[PDB]
């Protein structure tokens, strides 16, 4: 999964 | 409200005590609470407020991508039928997480966006809708997934248009609305190239403008300009 | 009961896709439902309803401790007056720690124990009554401290004297009932000499038996062997 | 804190 914030 | 007899002050105060104590669904509970006193949220309260939520529905998320895999497997051919209950428990976990979602929504709608004038809240608060419309997109599946998605696409575009006429590139806001817009063009609109294109610029835009900032600053960005590599890493 | 109209199978099986996704509170209603449904349960089925619990009340001890730590430092010489809110939030975390505990020992006393004849089943449902009587302990302050000690020690010494009649000394059961009796003694009665000894007295007569264990059993017998040996290291 | 199972 990628990166979030 | 539950919280409705208790000083603004002490919900703060608790949020703090809760994250501390790693008890994310108090901590959404008394930022809720917050929220519904009425008077905008400075920086810190809207961290609080985000943090809480954002551990709450990931766990959601977790959970549900686990219960889906296990759901999928049961649908391939020489799987033995093991009734209705994969399905009754992965949709128990989905309208949950939904309801987290419309609870921030609803916070959103009910009057944060509209009382945010400044740039560093208004953005913080339209990345906030893009986010939950994204995780509602993940789950959806039916007649309203193209306006779930078109909602999400919405709101990061309304805060990404702010942000690049209000704050410099290097904003750890600017930079986090970024990535997860990216995210969402890869993951949600099956649009990886716009994906790609969005993490690119925005990484190389806040590279030259690293000069400008403090030791604390640079810090901060380069942080999430890490993140923005990580993702063009793992598409690439 | 919200569970009344599950299936005893399904609850079951959805609290093993809980446990699957790490939806430990979830995982414990459907367990408590099914031991609402009054029949026995199997060792898997006691498993799981142990694995839930532990799970669950794990976490709100930890938020305890890190909650009357912030309590503790607030009520030294030169802290600042922050108000009533960590004692409230503290009271609230134990009130809903304490509900788990009394939720379990209702289960155990309405109707498991009094149904468990075999060895394995009485033991296990008997070291579980000590084990959140020793939870109550851990936050108990006033009046019933005594006798809630007495309670677990009472539950604990019940499960030894069966455990050493009906059990090999490798046991897996019978191990775990004496390492957590062996934390009892440490932790909760101020009698570590008689922790350690039941620590050592434990390891020392499994090491003997393990020779007539095949290798799956003696893997399991080991590991808790291992954490025996890990308490009086740290006590020694 | 000591090992409990
Ligand atoms: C990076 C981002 C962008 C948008 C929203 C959030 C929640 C984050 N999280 C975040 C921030 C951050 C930085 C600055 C602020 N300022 C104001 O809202 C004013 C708040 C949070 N810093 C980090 C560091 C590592 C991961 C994630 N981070
Ligand atoms: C060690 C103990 C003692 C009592 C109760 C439990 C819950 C554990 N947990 C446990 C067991 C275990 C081993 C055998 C059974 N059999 C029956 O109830 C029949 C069940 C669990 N195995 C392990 C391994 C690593 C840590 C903890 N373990
Ligand atoms: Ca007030
Ligand atoms: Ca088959
Ligand atoms: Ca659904
Ligand atoms: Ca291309
Ligand atoms: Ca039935
Ligand atoms: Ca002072
Ligand atoms: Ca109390
Ligand atoms: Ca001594
Ligand atoms: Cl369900
Ligand atoms: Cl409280």
């Amino acid at each position: 999964f990628p990166a979030t914030v | 409200g539950a919280m409705g007899s208790m000083e603004r002050a002490s919900l703060i105060q608790k949020a703090k005590l809760a994250e501390q104590a790693e008890r994310y669904e108090d901590m959404a509970a008394f930022m809720k609470g917050a929220v519904e006193k009425g008077e905008e949220l400075s920086c810190e309260e809207r961290n609080l407020l985000s943090v809480a939520y954002k551990n709450v529905v990931g766990g959601q998320r977790a959970a549900w991508r686990v219960l889906s895999s296990i759901e999928q497997k049961s649908n391939e051919e020489g799987s033995e039928e093991k009734g209705p209950e994969v399905r009754e428990y992965r949709e128990k976990v989905e309208t949950e997480l939904q309801g987290v979602c419309d609870t921030v929504l609803g916070l959103l709608d009910s009057h944060l966006i509209k009382e945010a004038g400044d740039a560093e809240s208004r953005v913080f608060y339209l990345k906030m809708k893009g986010d939950y419309y994204r995780y509602l997109a993940e789950v959806a599946t039916g007649d309203d997934k193209k306006r779930i998605i078109d909602s999400a696409r919405s709101a990061y575009q309304e805060a990404m248009d702010i942000s690049k006429k209000e704050m410099p590139p290097t904003n750890p806001i600017r930079l986090g609305l970024a990535l997860n817009f990216s995210v969402f063009h890869y993951e949600i609109a099956n649009s990886p190239e716009e994906a790609i294109s969005l993490a690119k610029t925005t990484f190389d835009e806040a590279m030259a403008d690293l000069h400008t900032l403090s030791e604390d600053s640079y810090k901060d960005s380069t942080l999430i300009m890490q993140l923005l590599r990580d993702n063009l890493t793992l598409w690439t």
